RNA sequence: GCGGUAGUAGCAUGCUAGGGAGCAG
RNA sequence: UGACUGCUCCCUAGCAUGCUACUACCG
């Protein structure tokens, strides 16, 4: 399996191109395609490069809360958390790295 | 290979497209028709006419797309700030671009 | 920590000072550009914290434009 | 679900074709009453899953429309939310110099420069009352920035001179105020 | 649907079948009440599922036909920006020295790089530092490219006047250095 | 009792297009 | 001001196939 550098995962999640990643609702996408890189982590032998995988599975759940509640406060919108609690599970990452190709 | 090593020779200003003067419409327009390169030697185009009297869309787009007529009416440049040969300013001034931060 | 908060601030205060016209002086952007350069390569919280007054106080000589007592008294450092 | 037009033919017809077992009757009435329960069932069950797309599609379009609406105020505020973020950043850092440049740059002690490193390097604020020279600097020693420097030239406003005897609360009440005060950092 | 010529019949066996149910109906003419706007109704379904296709191909080229025409629009704003410009760049060319060179030309053909550098008459000079100025671009003339050039404006990097005396050996750590020297040839 | 044919609604797959985003050399 | 390629996730519109119920004629 391939591995990045923490480093560079985590340092492209704070450092972006402003209405980008200075609000993380306006773009969840951009953390589930960035969950899929810091995924072969887990396996590592260094349990502080494992936690950087457990650390965007945790905030993507975070802006999924907010959105979800912030279009409920201010508009009485309900949101359905059907097919949504795929992106903070490790299943839908693990899939990416395994054969049988799938789209 | 010969030539790479010969062409050092010989002064640097031959090296580049040919031009000459040619007439479009009783005008007279200054375009490439060959080029001397340091390795391949004199190169002369072989559809070359020099009375013409339109220009279609496909002999405008190879006569915008030449240095020969930007770099023949734009003024003299010397620039000590590199060492590599210079041909023309396009302009009367000179653009500095920066790079910014990030967010 | 302490050098990973120093390293962020430093990054909000070359934009606080690159929406201040600070570019159209190419005598003092080549400074603050090197400040700025310097403090996010830095490998030590006290050579850190001196190449940020430096580049803290071209935001403090630039009068008008920013209004420090306003900015003080809004929840902050008072 | 309910308050649907259609909804009176999912009603009589599952009541009818419901009850009509107890009394009970031949098979062709019991098929009969079957083929008119489904014939107006498909109509319930089909302005049911329209229905059923166009309330959360509508949940779409009005949440796009919340995020066109929120990232046009997120840019047009950028100037006065990074001065808050500074300072918000800046007293949480707690530094020593970082607190003194800045509190002295409120009651008026502003630099007209960047304040350099090296060992000459000289300087020049502006102390704008007797009280900020008096808590700042006391004989030929000026403390700023956490550090320690020598005046070596006091100027009123214009281009006058002051000797650092005459700057006393008194004679000084005589003079412009703003001065400009020049140093060299110590070591 | 009020236009499709399979209306008719559709029309005329629903009055026969439906508005005939009160009227004692026996089991021989229910045929006629049943299998008369059966067989029509299914033909106007397929009067219907055609005639939707066919409005939805005609929105198919009323959609791909103003998309020919913009294009077309455009490539006569572009064939027209590039002649404005090949027009503009002609009238620029001093042809007394230009004709002087394609004239001397064995077979009127020469270098691009030379015309510039014998038929221009503006010269700009960039100029890093002091000491390469008092080597390249000494006083109020100087000679390259075997000419000689009378300076006529020394801009700086901000765009602002400079004049031949703030150029000094000692004044030079005040001046934003990239330095634009606007020469115009003599003689 | 079953098969075929033509519409209609509903659930997944693949492909072709458009839009936004992430990574690599 | 914003190059050339390759891979990949998410959303919408259209086309064909795959097990069903509904129609209706036909056996």
């Amino acid at each position: 399996l391939p591995y990045p550098d923490p480093s560079r995962i985590l340092g492209a999640g704070c450092f972006v191109d402003d209405i980008v990643k200075t609000d993380g609702t306006l773009m969840i996408e951009r953390f589930v395609s960035l969950a899929i890189d810091a995924y072969p982590l887990t396996k590592h032998p260094n349990q502080e490069y494992a936690d950087v995988f457990h650390l965007y599975l945790q905030y993507i759940r975070k802006l999924h809360d907010e959105l979800t509640g912030h279009m409920l406060d201010m508009y009485s919108v309900m949101l359905t958390n059907d097919n949504t609690s795929r992106y903070w599970e490790p299943e839908f990452y693990e899939a990416m790295y395994t054969p049988h190709t799938v789209l | 290979n010969f030539n790479v090593l010969f062409s050092t020779v010989f002064p640097p200003t031959s090296f580049g497209p040919l031009v000459r003067k040619i007439f479009v419409d009783g005008v007279p327009f200054v375009v490439s028709t060959g080029y001397h390169f340091r390795e391949l030697g004199v190169v002369h185009n072989q559809d070359v006419n020099l009375h013409s009297s339109r220009l279609s869309f496909k002999e405008l787009l190879v006569y915008a797309a030449d240095p020969a007529m930007h770099a023949a009416s734009g003024n003299l440049l010397l620039d000590k700030r590199t060492t590599c040969f210079s041909v023309a300013a396009l302009t009367n001034n000179v653009a500095f671009q920066t790079v910014k931060p990030g967010n | 920590s302490k050098m990973s908060d120093v390293k962020c601030t430093s990054v909000v205060l070359l934009s606080v000072l690159q929406q201040l016209r600070v570019e159209s002086s190419s005598k003092l952007w080549a400074q603050c550009v090197q400040l700025h350069n310097d403090i996010l390569l830095a490998k030590d919280t006290t050579e850190a914290f001196e190449k940020m007054v430096s580049l803290l106080s071209v935001l403090l000589s630039m009068q008008g434009a920013v209004d420090i007592n306003k900015l003080c008294e809004e929840m902050l450092d008072n | 679900f309910s308050s649907l037009p259609s909804y009176a033919a999912f009603a009589t017809a599952q009541e009818a074709y419901e009850q009509a077992v107890a009394n009970g009757d031949s098979e062709v009435v019991l098929k009969k009453l079957k083929k008119s329960l489904n014939v107006a069932k498909s109509e319930f069950d089909r302005d049911a899953a329209m229905q059923r797309k166009l309330e959360k599609m509508a949940d779409q379009a009005m949440t796009q429309m919340y995020k066109q609406a929120r990232s046009e105020d997120k840019r047009a505020k950028v100037t006065s939310a990074m001065q808050t973020m500074l300072f918000t950043m800046l007293r949480k850092l707690d530094n020593d110099a970082l607190n003194n440049i800045i509190n002295n740059a409120r009651d008026g002690c502003v630099p007209l420069n960047i304040i350099p490193l090296t060992t000459a390097a000289k300087l020049m604020v502006v102390i704008p009352d007797y009280n900020t020279y008096k808590n700042t600097c006391d004989g030929t020693t000026f403390t700023y920035a956490s550090a320690l420097w020598e005046i070596q030239q006091v100027v009123d406003a214009d281009s006058k001179i002051v000797q650092l005897s005459e700057i006393s609360m008194d004679n000084s009440p005589n003079l412009a105020w703003p001065l400009i005060v020049t140093a060299l950092r110590a070591n």
